């Protein structure tokens, strides 16, 4: 008899076809997952992209180095301001 | 009419076709490992192959042998094993003077 | 027998199981190699599609950037102007205010006939000088017309030396009055043909003052820039 072992090799071609199939039923779904995780990639890296330029704007005493100026001109000014007004008056009254 | 009177219309075993021989049931079809050659050999070494050809190469699947046919000076017989083995196990078998009889069916 | 073989019923079986363990194992081998390209491609694919969408990002986020440090420069050229501006803005009105004061000044020496009867004589025969004919009209504040009309002697008696060579006939007062939110003191003499007209007033001296007097102040308490 032949076939009491042919049958068997068979089966166990059978099962092994089953096996390959498995595995690329396990290649589709990875296939699949490259695209899937690329968007969801792509997403959270834009996310994260705009996050930093708006994180670059809402974070990057301006008169107070030009006081110190303009006390100085007040002082200037106040020092020889009665004399000037002074020689005024009396250079429009004194023809 | 079942008593037919017949006539040689080939030659011998070793080198006659096997249209007429062979049947379906004889072969391994669709398989991916799984094949079947055909052997013919000398009636004088009949025992010799009964007890040789299960390692005339790897792969040979054990006791798948079967008498096929038979005439005055040879016995044609059916082995199935792996195809990848096919050439191992015909040049062996020629190296023990037997007649590997080439058939590919489909 | 119908069994052609030189094994033992278990040789065989031991046979045939060890051809269906290459064939199960040659599977199980190939099975293996398949998911684990299926990896690497999964690997190489998902770095390939991510990497060809962040070339088009990064390719917009740089020139946003870009476009941002820009803007932040931008902001602070703009201060560092605008306090100069500040600078400058602050000497003018340091200048502004002395003249703004010096006009308060006139305007209360206006309110102060015991220093400002001498002063408006003062400044209506100035103007007969620079005028020189025989009459005159004068145009003054209407609260000035009493003061003036009590004072006509003496003008024209003051006027009277400082020019021997043109004698004054007739001074005549204005029924037109200066305004009021314009002059606070002084006339405006013009002569009969009203053609020559002498602005002698306060604010008008003040203004020809400033004229060449501002500079000068501005170039004493600073310098040029």
């Amino acid at each position: 008899s032949q076939k009491n072992g042919i049958a068997t090799l068979l089966q166990a071609e059978k099962e092994a076809h089953e096996i390959v199939s498995k595995a690329r039923k396990y290649r589709q779904d990875k296939l699949k997952q490259a695209k899937t995780d690329a968007a969801k990639e792509i997403d959270s890296y834009k996310i994260q992209k705009d996050k930093e330029l708006k994180e670059f704007e809402q974070k990057n005493k301006a008169e107070a180095g030009v006081q110190g100026e303009l006390a100085e001109i007040k002082k200037i000014a106040e020092k020889k301001k009665d004399d000037v007004v002074k020689i005024l008056i009396e250079t429009v009254i004194k023809p | 009419n079942l008593a037919a009177a017949e006539r040689k219309k080939t030659g011998d075993l070793s080198v006659r076709s096997l249209h007429d021989i062979v049947k379906p049931e004889d072969f391994v079809l669709n398989s991916e490992h799984l094949t079947t050659v055909l052997v013919a050999v000398p009636k004088s070494l009949k025992s010799d192959f009964e007890k040789s050809y299960e390692t005339l190469s790897k792969n040979v699947v054990p006791a798948s042998a079967s008498v096929i046919a038979e005439d005055a000076e040879y016995v044609l017989f059916n082995v199935h094993l792996f195809k990848k083995n096919v050439q191992e196990f015909t040049t062996a078998a020629r190296e023990k003077k037997f007649i590997p009889r080439e058939f590919n069916y489909s | 027998s119908s069994a052609i073989t030189a094994l033992t019923p278990n040789q065989v079986n031991d046979e045939l199981n060890k051809m269906q363990a290459f064939i199960r194992k040659e599977a199980e081998e190939k099975a293996k190699e398949i998911q684990l390209k299926a990896d690497q491609e999964y690997e190489i694919e998902k770095t390939n599609i991510v990497r060809n969408e962040t070339n088009n990002i990064d390719g917009n986020f740089k020139s946003k950037l870009k476009k941002a440090m820009l803007s932040q420069q931008i902001t602070k050229s703009t201060i560092a102007n605008k306090m100069r501006l500040k600078v400058l803005s602050a000497r003018e009105q340091s200048l502004d205010g002395i003249f703004e004061e010096t006009k308060e000044k006139l305007s209360g020496i206006a309110n102060n006939r015991d220093e400002y009867k001498p002063i408006l004589q003062s400044l209506i025969v100035e103007a007969l000088l620079k005028l020189l004919e025989p009459k005159a009209i004068v145009k003054a504040l209407e609260r000035d017309v009493d003061l003036i009309e009590s004072m006509k002697d003496d003008i024209m008696r003051e006027y009277g030396e400082k020019a021997q060579r043109a004698p004054l006939e007739e001074i005549v007062i204005s029924n037109d009055y200066l305004n009021k939110d314009l002059v606070s003191g002084g006339v405006v003499v013009s002569n009969a043909s009203d053609k020559i007209e002498i602005n002698n007033t306060l604010e008008e001296r003040l203004k020809l003052l400033s004229e060449e007097a501002l500079p000068a102040i501005r170039l004493e308490l600073y310098g040029p820039s």
